[PDB]
C-alpha cells in the first residue's frame, strides 16, 4: 500500500467514499466498486459522498448514478472543493435532506465536453445529455428550462447561490 | 536537376502522396504559376496519393476550376476517397486512368456535436461536388459511400469519374 | 496492493466478480481464474457479474463464455455501463431469470472488429462468428436473421428497448 | 508502504498530520482525507497540524480551510519551515491560543500566482482573492488596508514579526 | 501483491495452475516451480492444468514437460483457450482419462518457429522436432506420419475433430 | 555530380531498395521523363531490391507497360517477391540478369476480413501478371508460391522469367 | 511480493533452490545467500539444486561453486532444462550419488565467453579457465585432455550422453 | 519485500551481512546500518561478514571501517568472491583469527581510482590514502614499503598467496 | 570539390567501410559509369571496409567481373571477411596491398532451418568463389574459415589473394 | 569557400581531432589527390587530435611512407598516443611542432583471450614502428609507455619525434 | 553571401563563442590562410566568447604568435578567463576594447591526482602567459584569479591587458 491508499482504506471501513479526480473510464469503477461494498457490508447506514471533481465525462458518470440509486443505503453528497459539470449531478443524486456543501464551493452547472461512427457517437450523446437535464431538473426542482438557459453561459455558483437554486440543502458552516 | 523539375517545365503537377494543409500550398502554387505563363496550353495531373484531408481539398478543387487552362487529370494507382474528387473534376473527355487503378470512395476524414455537424457538411458537399461532375444523384452516391466502394479502371469509366481508360503503347 | 486492488479483493469474498475494461488477452485470464475460484470455493451460491466494457476481442470472451458454463453456479450477469460488442453475449449468457440491466445502460448489438497467415486468421474468425450468431439468438430468442441486420447498422438499444429484444429479464431501479 | 509512508502513518494513530509540499489538487485531498479522519475517530482532542509549505494555490487551500473549520476538533497549527502564500491562510485557520511557530519561521504574506474561459477563470479568482483578504484580517485582527499593502510588497516576515503582526500567539523555543 | 497475483496464489492452494501466456524462459520456470511446490506438498491428489497459450518456444515446454511427468501427481490438463504450437503439446501430456477440453476450444497442430553458431542451433532443434513428432503420436495415438502432415499444412481444430484425433478424452459441456 | 545523374543521361533507372509508397513516385516520375525526351531509344532498369509494397507495385507495372520506350531489365542482387513482377515485365528477349541473380519468388504484404480479401485480390492478380508474362498458368504459380522458392539465374531460365543470362566480359 | 517471488520463497522452507538465469554478478549473490540460509537452519539435510541457465560467467559461478562447498548440507543437483557453459559445472559439483538429470536435458561442455588493463584481465582469466578443467576431470573422472577436446568443439549433449560421460549418475524418467 | 530483499532479512535474524556490490555513498549506509542494529541487538555474538566487492571508493568504506571498530562485536570477514581495492581493507579490518576465506578466491591489493575545488579534493584523497596504507600494514603485518610497490602493479592473489601475505588467516576447504 | 570527386575523375572507387544493402547500390553505380566513358582504362579500387554484409556482396563480385575495364585492387587497412573476396575479385597480377594489411577471414553474417541453409549456402558460394581465384580447394579455405584467421601482407601474397605487396616509395 | 579548401589548395592536410574509421578515409583520400597532382612538392600537414584509434593509424603510416612526396609534419596543440606516430613518420629534418606542445604516449585502446592479443600486437606494432623513426629501442620506449607520459616541444626533441622547436615570427 | 565572408574578405577572424575542441580548428585554420595571402597587413580579431576550453586555448595562443602578420584583439562583450588570454595576446599598443567589456579572469576548467596535477599546470601556465603580456608578476595574478574578478574597459586599460579604450564615433 502507500500513505494516500491506507487513509482511503480506513475511511472505507467508516463509510466515506472519496472523489477528487475527473470521473473517467477508472474512478467510475471503482467508486460503483466501493458504493456495492459499502451497501453489502450494511444495508442500514448512511453513505458520504464527498464530491470535489473539476470534470469529467457523462458516460461514466452515468453508471455512478445509477450504482447510487441501486444501493438501498442513503447516500449523503458533500460539495468539499467545486463541481465542474459532473460534480454537481452526483451532488444533487443524494436522498432529499442529505445534499450539503462546504461555504466555499463552486458549483459550475455546465455540461461535459464530450473516424465512421461518428454518427452514431452523436447520437448516443444527445439521447443521454437530454436525460441528465431531466434529471437536473427533476432533483432541484426548477423548470426544465432554466438549467437549459443556465448551462451553456457556464454560469458558476457559490455555496450561498446553490442554496436557493435547488442544488444543496443545507451549509454547514460549523457542525461534526 | 530532379525529373519533378523536368515534369513541371512540360506543365505536369505530380500530386504527392497524402496531402494535407502543408502539401496543398504547393499543388496550389503550381496552379497559379503555369496559368500565368500559357494560358492556352492544358495542364495534366498524374494522381496517386492514398487519402488525404478534406479542409484541403475543397481549396484546391476550386482551384482547379479557376485557372483558365484545362486540367488533364490521370490517375496513376490509387485514390482513397480524396483524389478521386479531383480525378473527377477534370475536363470532361480528358479523364483518364490505368487499367489497374483503384478509384477508391469511402467516408472521409463542445468537441463533439460541432465535430459531427462538420463532418456531415464536409460529407454532403462532397457528395454534392461528385454528383456534379458524373451526373448522378447525391442519394445514389451516399448510398454506394457508406460501405468501402472500391472502383475499377473499367467500373469507373461507366460510373462517371473516368471517361476513357488508357491502353499500352508497347510496340513488342 | 493497492486502493483498486483491495477493494475488488475484498468483493470477491462476497462473491462479485467486475468487468471494466476491454477483454483481451490479459484480463479474460483473470476472469476465468476468478470465477474457478469462486465455483472451487463454493457450489451452491450465485455469481454476481456486472459488465461495463466498451469493446473487445470474440476470442478472448468466448473462453470467459466457457468458463461461466463450466461453473456449476448461478452466474447474475449486469448491464452497469456500456456492452460494447463483447459485453452483451456475457450478458447474455447468464442463467435465464437473473440477466438485469440498470435504467441507463447502452447494449450495442455488433461484431469485433478483428503476414503469410491471414487466410487462416480469416477462416477460424469466420467459424466462431457464426458460432456467436448461434448463440446469441438461441439466448434473446430472436430468429436467426435479426441479429445478421442488426450488427451491421451498430444498432444501439437503451434498458427498455434490450429488454423487450430479449437481451435482459428485468430493469433494476430500486433494489437491494 | 514505504520508510516515509510508515512514519506519517504511526503519526497519525496520534492526530498527528503534516503539510511539506505545495498544496495542489493532489495534497489537499489526501489532507483533508485525515482530517476527516481524524476527526471521525475522536471528537474531543486536538489535530496538530506542522505546516512546512514554499507555495500552493488557493482554490485547494480553501478546501483545506473548510475541512477545517469543519472538523469539531482544535486544531493546532505549527510554522515549522516556512509559510509561503498558502502556509499562512493554515497557520492562521487554527483556533485562537494554539497558533505556535517555531523561531526560525519565516511566514511569507502574499497572494497566490494563480483557451476561451480566462474571463469566468479570472472572475473566480477575484471572488476568491477578496474574501482570502476579509480571513485574513478577521483572524491577525489586523485592518484590512494593511495586507492589502503587505501582499504585493512580498514582505517577508521573521518568528518575532510574525508574532506582533497577529499570526501566531506563541513561541515555542523550548517546550513538549 | 496485486489483483491478478492474488487470486493465483489463492488458486495455488487448491492445487489449480494457470497458463495464459506464451512459453518461454520465464513463464516455463514459473511453471516447474508451483508443479514442484504442488507435488512436494502432497503427493497423492491431481493438478489441473488450464492450457491458453497462442504461442511459445520449444525448448522451454520440454522443461515443462519433463516437470510434469517428473511429479508422482496426475496432472488433469484442460484445454480453456486456444493451444497454438505449444499447448496442445502439453494438453496430451496429462495423463490418459484426464485431458479434457472445452467446447469452444482451438487446438493448432503445429511446429514452433525457432552469428557464428547457427549450426549448432540447428542441429540442437532438429534434434528436439523429431523428439516432439515421437511424443505426439504417443500420445495421440495416431501415426507418426499423421503429424508430420498435418504440422505444416497449419490445420486448425475444434473440440469436436481434437477428442476424435487423439488429442483430448472427454468435452466438458456441463459439469462441476 | 553523382554517379546517377550520369547513368539518368544514358536513360538507366536505377530502381532503389525497399520501394514502397514514397520511393515509387520517383520512379515513375523518370518513366515519364525518359518518355518525352526521345520515345524510340530503349530504357534500362537495373533490378536491386529486398522486396516492396504491391499497392505501388501496380503503379509502377503498368507505367512501364504504358510508355513506347522498350524495358530492359537487368537483375542485380536479388528480388524477393516484389521486383521479379518488374523484371518479367520487361521487353521480351530483353530480360537479363548476373549469374549470381536470386529471383524469389514468396507471398506478398473490420479489418480482418476485408484485409484477408485485398490481400487474396493482389495475390491473385500478380499470379496472373506473373503467368500473362512467362507464359504458364495461375495455377502452377500459385503452387510455388505458397514456399519460398529460390530462383537462381539458370532455374529462372527455362522458367519464364528471363530469357538470357549475362556471361563474363572480363579479357584477362 | 509477487506470483513468481512467492512460490520461489515456499519452496525455499523446504530446501529447493533455483537457477533459470544466467548467472552474473546479481543472481550469483542471491544464490550464495539462499544456499548459506539453507545451511544455518539445518545442517543435516539436503538442498536440491535445479538447473537451467543458457549461460553465465566463471567469476560469479565459481563463488557459487565455493558456497555450495561451504555448506556442509548434501547438494542434489538436477538437469531441469539445458546447461551451457555454466550449468555443468555447478550439476557436476554435487555429491557423487545425487547428481540426477531429466531425460530431456541438453548438456553443453563449453568454455564462458568471457581499456589498459586488458592484461591483467586475460591473465586472471587464464588461471581460472584452467582450474575449471582440473575440476571437470576431478568430478567426471575423464581424463584432463578429453574436456579441452570437447570444449572448444561445442560438442553438445543428452540425458543418456551425459550420463556415460560422467556428468550425472541417474536419469529420473518416473520417481517422486 | 521480493525475494533477494526476503532472504537477507532472514539472514539479519543470524547475524550475516552481506556486501555483492561496489561500496558507495548507498551501500555504506545499509552496511553501517546493518552493523548498528546487530551490535544494538546482541552485544556477545559475532556478526559474519561475506565479502564479493569488484570495487567501490574510499571515502566510503572507512565509514564502515569506523562502523566495524564502533561495534563491540567480533567481526568474522570472509573472501566470498573477489575484494578489489575495497574489499581487501574490509577483509583485514576483522578481528585477528577470524578472517577466513574460500579456496577460490582473488584478493586485488590497488588502491581505489578516485570544477575549481579539484586542489582541496586532491589533498582530502592524499590525506586517507596514506592513512589506509598505515592501517594495511597495521594489519597484515607487513613492512610499510611492501603496499606501496605492490599496490601500482595491480598484482593479484589467491587463496594460498593472501595467508601467507597476512591478509586471511585460514583457508575454509570443508567446514561449517 | 571533394577529394572523392578528384579520385573518381582519375577512375578511383574508393570502397567505404561496412559494406551493406544501402552502400552497395552507389559502388555499382560507379562501375556502370567509368566502363561506359573509357571501356579499355583499368580502373582502381582502394579497399578499406571492417566487414560486411553478403546478400549485397555477391552483387557486386559479378559486377566487377562484367565490366570490360581491369579491376586493380588495391588493399587499405583490413577486410573483415567481405572485402578480401573483392580484393581476390581482381584482375590476376594487379592485386596489390600496403605492408601493413589484415586480410581477415572469418565467418560472414520457420526462421531457424531456412536460415541456417542460406547460411551455408551462402558460405560454401564464398568458399568456391575464393577458390576458384586462389586456386585452391574448398576444403582447405573452409579448414582454414572456422578459426579467426588473420593474414599478413606477407602471408596472403603465397596464398593466392594478393599478388604482390607494395613497397616504400620515400626518396628519403 | 571555407578555409579549409584555402589550404588545400598549398598541400596542405588539417588532420581533424579524434580520428577514427570513417574520418580516416577521408585524409586517406587526400593523400592519393596531392601525390597525383603534383609528385615533387611536400606536403604539410598539422596535427590536432586528442587520440584516435588504432585499426585505421596503421592505414595512414603506410600511406604517408607510400607517396613520392615529403611530409612535413607540424605539431598543433596535442598528440594523444596515436598523432604522435604520425608526427614521427613524418621526414625526418622535417618536423616540426610549436614550443606550447603535448606529444603524449599511452596506452592505445572468445572475446576476452584474442582481444588482449589483438591489442598485445598493436601494441608491438606502434613500439615498433616509434623506436624504427626515433632510432630508439623497443624496451625503452615500452618502459616509457606503461606510465602515462606526457613530452612538452624541448623534451620531445632530443627523444627522436621532432627534430626542430618553432620559434616565434613576431615583428614586435 | 554571409556577413562572416564579408568580414573575413578583410581580414577579420570573428572568434565564435564557446571556443572549445571542435571551434579552434576553424579559427587556426583562418589564421593560416591570411597569413599566407598577404604578410605584412595585421589581422584583427573581434572577441566574444563567455569561456571556453584550455587545451585548445594554446593551441591558438601560440599561433597567434606564430603568424608573421600583427594581431589586433578588439574585445566585443565580454572574455570569461578564456578570451582574455587571446585579449592579452596581441600586437602591444593594438589591444582594443569597448567601454562596456567585462574582461572576466576566474579559475578555468587514478583520474584525481592526474587531473589535479594537470589543472595546477594549465593554471601556471595560463598566470605565466598573462604576466609575461601584462608586465606584472605571477603571484599578483593567482592573488586575483582565486576571487571571480570581473574587470571594467576603464579597470582593463591600468591592468595590462588593453592599450586603450574605444570611443564612440557618432556624428550626432
Amino acid at each position: 500500500l502507500s500513505l494516500t491508499d491506507s487513509v482511503y482504506e480506513r475511511l472505507l471501513s467508516e463509510r466515506i467514499i472519496f472523489l477528487g479526480s475527473e470521473v473517467n473510464d477508472e474512478i467510475a469503477n471503482r467508486l460503483c466498486a466501493q458504493i456495492l461494498l459499502l451497501a453489502a457490508e450494511d444495508a442500514s447506514k448512511d453513505i458520504s459522498l464527498y464530491i470535489n471533481s473539476p470534470g469529467g465525462s457523462i458516460s461514466a458518470g452515468m453508471a455512478i448514478y445509477d450504482t447510487m440509486v441501486l444501493a438501498p443505503c442513503d447516500i449523503a453528497t458533500y460539495a468539499m472543493g467545486m463541481a465542474a459539470s459532473m460534480g454537481e449531478f452526483l451532488l444533487a443524486a443524494g436522498t432529499k435532506g442529505k445534499r450539503y456543501a462546504l461555504p466555499h464551493a463552486r458549483i459550475l452547472m455546465h455540461q461535459p465536453l464530450g473516424a465512421a461512427d461518428i454518427a452514431i457517437q452523436a447520437e448516443q450523446f444527445a439521447v443521454i445529455k437530454k436525460e441528465m437535464f431531466r434529471l437536473n431538473a427533476e432533483f432541484t426542482g426548477q423548470p426544465i428550462e432554466r438549467i437549459e438557459a443556465d448551462s451553456d453561459r457556464d454560469r458558476w455558483f457559490t455555496a450561498a447561490e446553490a442554496l436557493e437554486y435547488g442544488f444543496v440543502d443545507h451549509i454547514i458552516t460549523r457542525a461534526h | 536537376s530532379n525529373p519533378y523539375n523536368k515534369l513541371f517545365e512540360e506543365r505536369i503537377i505530380f500530386l504527392g502522396v497524402q496531402v494535407d494543409d502543408a502539401s496543398a500550398n504547393d499543388i496550389m502554387a503550381q496552379l497559379l504559376v503555369l496559368e500565368s505563363l500559357d494560358p492556352d496550353r492544358d495542364i495534366t495531373m498524374y494522381i496517386n496519393s492514398p487519402g488525404g484531408g478534406f479542409t484541403s481539398l475543397m481549396a484546391i478543387y476550386d482551384t482547379m476550376q479557376y485557372v483558365r487552362a484545362d486540367i488533364q487529370t490521370v490517375c496513376l494507382g490509387q485514390a482513397a476517397s480524396a483524389a478521386a474528387v479531383l480525378l473527377a473534376a477534370g475536363t470532361p473527355g480528358k479523364r483518364m486512368a490505368l487499367p489497374n487503378a483503384r478509384v477508391l470512395i469511402h467516408q472521409p476524414s463542445s468537441d463533439l456535436e460541432i465535430q459531427a455537424a462538420e463532418i456531415e457538411r464536409m460529407r454532403t458537399l462532397m457528395e454534392t461536388t461528385l454528383a456534379r461532375h458524373t451526373g448522378k444523384d447525391a442519394g445514389v452516391i451516399r448510398k454506394d459511400t457508406d460501405r468501402d466502394k472500391i472502383l475499377t479502371a473499367e467500373e469507373a469509366k461507366d460510373y462517371g469519374i473516368i471517361d476513357t481508360v488508357l491502353e499500352y503503347r508497347k510496340l513488342s
